[PDB]
Formats: structure tokens, sequence, C-alpha cells
């Protein structure tokens, strides 16, 4: 079970988050400054939130060992995926919320029937606060349900190069983006990213309480950055790459704007058309809970 | 550290970067249709 | 094989028939450049089982 | 929606039509109005030719 440690789950250290940055590994933190910010005359205002509705699908149990937390963090960050809004997979999560059900979640991220001795797990009570509010997302799809996505994104850069007087204040000018490169870089960064077990970050999320959590959200402002910067990259519309001196340089063209689509076919990762459907409905979760 | 292969002066054997496709081939091309405008009389030029 | 809307409401009570269910896990999607679609499929039959 | 339509100009036959298959799946009222026509009333029986 591992029960749970007090201050977080993402304080144990046996999973934890590494960018390669290149030859040698570092930390989210580290990474962040290799980035300057070019201030265009762009103006996006923070705009309120809506309610999610209340109506995850009911339980099902068709048997299939599935990988909850695999799915998540492939849709998301994962290259070109493919049926990531299928509605079998949730269905079948949902029934974790549910006092007394003998289905306990895989530290691994795998969710079984029953159980298992050889394989340690999340104690039934942390599990059974995350299925609350991430059992939700399955339906994003839905014409009735469905969420917004021309809107959110002014969140996604307030938190990228979020200056701190702008996001005490309400509104941004439209920045541009711009830092040192590798070539493969974007898509280096990206294939990187997919293995952070980014099931632990949030299954703590919904467990963590008012002290625990005023000093989790003030630790790990940095592994939420960074998998908003990466997912900010496949919006974004144009890639230009400057030739300077001996260095080479990637430009991610606006970090406030839904472009609707492509940012680079080539130079980065690409959205789906339901990827926006659910992406969106994703960040309509996660921000709403995480302020 | 590490010297790049030219400008050493010894010839070598290295590496190279392939694909798989025969990428002319994938039973398509773009496909376009357009449709004209109509009458020659009423037509725009003024734009400048 | 495809039945119909109409044999599924006369069908004998105790007579068995077959009906198959179509998968398509693995599929390849279109290229790039092909002509679009205009209001697709639906479907009218599902099994609640599984 | 009430989308209406000034002039049939760039209407690519493909999307020309989306729009009427989807007046008989999300109750479209859309319009026109470069059309004239000279429909007539008509009597019970005989009905429509």
């Amino acid at each position: 079970m591992l029960q749970q440690p007090t201050g977080g789950y993402t304080t144990l250290e046996q999973f934890a988050f590494t960018i390669r940055n290149d030859g040698t590994n570092a930390t989210p933190t580290q990474f962040l400054q290799l980035l300057s910010y070019e201030a265009t005359e762009n103006e996006l205002v923070k705009k309120t939130i809506p309610t999610p509705e209340t109506h995850l699908p009911s339980a099902r149990n068709v048997p299939g060992n599935v990988y909850i937390e695999d799915a998540i963090t492939q849709a998301l960050f994962g290259i070109s995926a493919q049926n990531v809004n299928a509605h079998g997979y949730f269905s079948r999560l949902s029934a974790l919320a549910l006092p007394n059900t003998s289905a306990r979640l895989g530290l691994d991220g795998v969710i079984y029937n029953s159980e298992t001795i050889n394989i340690p797990f999340y104690d039934p009570a942390a599990v059974a606060n995350f299925a609350a509010t991430y059992a939700k997302l399955g339906n994003a799809s839905t014409p009735r349900y469905r969420a917004d996505m021309i809107d959110i994104y002014a969140h996604v850069g307030l938190e990228l190069a979020g200056t701190d007087a702008e996001r005490a204040a309400g509104v941004m000018p439209v920045k541009r983006a711009k830092f040192d490169s590798w070539e493969g870089s974007l898509i280096s960064l990206s294939r990187d990213v997919v293995n952070w077990k980014i099931l632990a970050f949030l299954i703590d999320l919904c467990s963590l309480e008012g002290e625990a959590l005023r000093a989790f959200k003030t630790r790990n402002r940095d592994v939420f950055r960074m998998m908003l910067f990466i997912m900010s990259t496949a919006v974004a519309a144009n890639v230009v790459n400057r030739k300077v001196t001996k260095r080479v340089d990637r430009v991610l063209e606006y970090i406030g704007v839904n472009s609707m689509r492509t940012a680079g076919r080539t130079a980065t990762i690409t959205y789906d058309l339901s990827r926006h459907e659910f992406a969106a409905k994703f960040l309509q979760l996660t921000f709403t809970r995480w302020n | 550290v590490g010297i790049p292969k030219l400008e050493v002066d010894h010839i070598s054997f290295s590496n190279v970067v392939s694909m798989m496709t025969a990428n002319i081939r994938t039973g398509d091309d773009m496909a376009v249709e357009r449709v004209n405008p109509d009458d020659v009389r009423a037509i725009n030029i003024r734009n400048a | 094989q495809h039945v119909d809307a109409e044999s599924i409401m006369t069908a004998p009570k105790g007579k068995l028939f077959h009906l198959q269910f179509m998968d398509g896990l693995l599929r390849p999607e279109p290229s790039a450049f092909d002509p679009p679609a205009s209001g697709e499929d639906m479907r009218l039959i599902y099994p609640l089982q599984p | 929606v009430h989308m209406t339509i000034n002039e049939r100009a760039g209407m690519s036959k493909l999307v020309a039509d989306n729009i009427i298959a989807s007046v008989i799946k999300s109750n479209w009222v859309v319009d026109i109005h470069d059309i004239e026509y000279t429909a007539e009333v008509m009597t019970p029986s005989e009905g429509y030719t």
C-alpha cells in the first residue's frame, strides 16, 4: 500500500521526474531558464472557468486489466496517439471511487479486479478521492457535456511565461518563447515526459489537505510548468529557427493562443481533433482543482 | 570534446541517416477543385 | 451478413440467430490528401453483456 | 443556428451539401436571397406533380 506520506506522494523519491537535457539529465527547475520571452503587442484576459457537470459514466467491469494511467499520459504528451477518447477504459475506472470495492489501482499504473500479493498499490482511500474527479474526463467528448478550448489557453501562458506581476494582475501581453536548441529537441523532450508516472502527481492532488497542499503547490510549481510547455507546443502555430553565430535556436510562435492546428508537423508533436476535445477537458479539471 | 570528422585529414567509415518509404507512393496526390467565379462582367478588380 | 430492424421485432421467441459485431482496433487511417465526408454512419444496435 | 446565406458563390459542392445534411440532424434554419420562384396554390385532390 505504502499508506501515504504526509507532505505528498511526490516527496517519496522512488519515482520522480527528470527531463533529459541531451547526454545529461536534469531537473525541471533547471531547464526553464534556457528560454527567454519576447513581449508582442497582443493581449489576453484571464477568463473565468465554468463548473464541470457531475455525471461520470456508470460502472461496468468489462475484464481488461485497463492501463488507465498509461492511457492518460499518452494523449496529452504522447507522440501521435490513436483512439484516445474511446469510452471503454474510463467507465471501468469510475468503479474506483466506490466505498468497498475489490478493485485496486496498481502502483505501476495498472488497474485490477479483486487483487494480488506480489504487487503493492495505493491505499483505497487515496484513489477514491482521485477517481471521484478524473473519471469525469471520460465523457468529455459528448455533444452536451463537452468542454471549451479556445479560452482555457488564457491560463497556459501565464504559467509558462507568467511574470509575477502578471499572475498577480489579470492581463498578460502575448509573449513569444525562444530558447537554445539541439534540433530534435522538441520531439526529444516529448518522448521523455511520457514516463513520469503522472498518476502519482494527480492521485495526491486530491488527497493533500490545507497545509500539506500549501507546501505541495509551492514546490512542484515546476513539474506542472513542464508538462504545460510541452503541451503548449503542439498548439502554437509557427516554428521559426534562428541561425546565429555558431548557435541554433527554436522559437515557439505564441504561448497563449490556440491556432487550432499544426504547430510544426515535423518540428514538433501534433494534436488531432480528438485531442483538443481531450486536453481541454483535462485542463478544465486540473486548473480548477489546482486553483 | 571530439573534433569534427572533416578538417582532421584521414579517411574513415562512419554512420548515416535513412528511412523506410518510397516516398512518392501513397496512392494519392493533392487533389483540389476550383469553382469558376461566374460572370466576367461583375468581377471586382479594384482592390489596388 | 446484415439483418433488419423490422425483423428484430418479429423473431420467434426461442430461435437464436447470430449477429456479428465489428472490431476495428487495427485499421490504418487515411492519407492527408483525399476527399472529405458528409454526415456519416449511424449504428442502431448494442449488446449489454459484454 | 440561424445561418443566413447572401450568395452561393464559392460553395464547394461538398460543403454546399453538408449544410442541408445538418438541417435534418440539428434543426438548422438556413436561408437564401438570390432565388426567384413562381409557386402557385394547389387543390386537395390531384395533389403534386
